[PDB]
């Protein structure tokens, strides 16, 4: 203008640090900031101002993964001891993202399900038809193979176990642990008089007590 | 760019008390620091070597 | 209750805590410039490497 | 009866689904607005097997 006042608008693409917490993924909220200073002056010489309380988002494209919640900015005064009336300034602006959790949902969490649901059916089949271990090991299979699905979808980082994968573990060992009860039982079903007794407080439990108590049953 | 003869490389020195002592490591800010998620730093000295 | 705010070596200031705090409060860490001196009221957490101290009297922290 | 196989053929059929679920993850877009055709078509038949 002719009073000298500029007008400077360019264009950029941020890439910036962030620390992000996975603790709640698929359902984790982000705080992410962009630190903005000047390099090679201190706040005697050029200083800096926010134009506004809150970021520009009027012409914002939505995301697709990403809900905006707040967003807003603050400057501030830093002193050294070193230097007693030297200031140092920075803007720093911040945005409080939620995340859509529908991809993961349906991608990683649904088969986790179908899969619990499976390791507890294996309990109604029974041994006389040889398919207990069948079932059982194949279940296991594919949730192995399912575990290239997560490994492939999931963030490898260490800061934190995710929610996602505590499920993913908790449905592992409730699989094996079927397993390893299955192979108890078909033991048991296969016991030859010959070498084994059946001892008095097995018949008193599980003949005389339980069959009574078992209501749902027929 | 230039030989040992001609531009000579040291560390940095610093001042607590009026004495000097040179800067033998990588500097942290340990407020502004944001750890990696995969990596924690143990050892970060510094060294000139002839 | 009554503790001082000032940050680093500025000119000394104080402010009043909050209705219970006990406490207050002296924080000090370097930086690729300097030294910064924060204090306030309260005996905050820090993350590691950073200098901190605690003090239950009054104007204390300094 | 033993040797007819029903569950050995169904809980393989499910195998081959959670390999065809590998498959389709190498390629559907990754927003979360709406769930794609193909993946629900994958959900479909792994209920219904
Ligand atoms: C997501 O992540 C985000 C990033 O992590 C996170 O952002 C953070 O949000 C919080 C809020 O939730 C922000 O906190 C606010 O920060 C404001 C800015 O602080 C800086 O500036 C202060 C002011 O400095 C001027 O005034 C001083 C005297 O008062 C002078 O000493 C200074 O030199 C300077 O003077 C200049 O300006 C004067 C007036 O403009 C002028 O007279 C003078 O001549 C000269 O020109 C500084 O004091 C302050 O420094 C303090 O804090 C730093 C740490 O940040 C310490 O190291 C320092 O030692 C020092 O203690 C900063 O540099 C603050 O103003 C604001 O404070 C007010 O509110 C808090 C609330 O707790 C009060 O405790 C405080 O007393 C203030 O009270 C206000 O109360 C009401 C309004 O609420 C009002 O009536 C009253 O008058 C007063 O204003 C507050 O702390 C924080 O900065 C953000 N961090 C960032 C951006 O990194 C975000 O929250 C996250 N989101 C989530 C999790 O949801
Ligand atoms: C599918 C599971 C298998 C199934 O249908 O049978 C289970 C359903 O009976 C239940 O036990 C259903 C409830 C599931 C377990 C309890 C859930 C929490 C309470 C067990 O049925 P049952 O009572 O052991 O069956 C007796 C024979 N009858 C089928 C002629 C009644």
């Amino acid at each position: 203008d002719y009073t000298g006042k500029i007008m400077w608008t360019p264009p950029a693409i941020f890439k910036s640090y962030c620390e992000i917490i996975v603790t709640h993924f698929p359902f984790d909220q982000q705080n992410c900031t962009m630190k903005l200073g000047i390099w090679t002056y201190d706040g005697t010489k050029v200083s800096i101002s926010p134009e506004s309380d809150r970021p520009d988002l009027s012409t914002f494209m939505e995301s697709g993964e990403w809900v905006m919640k707040d967003y807003r900015g603050w400057k501030h005064w830093v002193y050294y001891t070193c230097c007693p009336d030297t200031p140092y300034l920075d803007i720093t602006y911040h945005f409080i993202m939620q995340r859509i959790p529908l991809y993961f949902v349906v991608n990683v969490i649904i088969p986790c399900l179908l899969f619990s649901f499976l390791t507890g059916l294996v309990f109604y089949l029974p041994t006389d038809s040889g398919e207990k271990m069948t079932l059982s090991i194949s279940v296991l299979l594919s949730l192995t193979v399912f575990l290239l699905v997560i490994v492939e979808l999931i963030p490898s980082t260490s800061s934190a176990v995710p929610l996602i994968g505590k499920y993913m573990l908790f449905t592992m060992i409730f699989v094996i642990s079927s397993i390893i009860i299955t192979v108890v039982v078909i033991n048991t079903h296969h016991r030859s008089p010959s070498t084994h007794t059946m001892p008095q407080w097995v018949r008193k439990i599980f003949i005389d007590t339980i069959p009574n108590v078992m209501f749902f049953s027929t | 760019n230039y030989d040992a003869n001609e531009i000579t490389m040291d560390l940095m020195t610093d001042t607590i008390d009026g004495k000097d002592y040179p800067i033998e490591w990588i500097i942290i800010d340990p407020e502004a620091f944001t750890e990696n998620g995969e990596w924690e730093i143990i050892h970060k000295p510094a060294k000139k070597n002839i | 209750r009554i503790c001082f705010n000032h940050q680093s070596s500025q000119p000394q200031t104080t402010k009043t805590c909050s209705p219970g705090e006990s406490s207050c409060y002296n924080k000090q860490w370097s930086d690729f410039r300097g030294t910064i001196i924060e204090r306030g009221c309260g005996c905050p957490t820090v993350k590691p490497g950073i200098k901190l101290s605690c003090c239950e009297s009054e104007v204390c922290n300094n | 009866q033993a040797g007819g196989q029903k569950c050995t053929l169904s809980i393989s059929v499910l195998l081959a689904q959670t390999i065809f679920l590998f498959l389709i993850a190498q390629k559907v877009p990754e927003t979360s607005l709406n769930v794609p055709l193909i993946g629900k078509y994958l959900i479909f038949v792994m209920f219904v097997s």
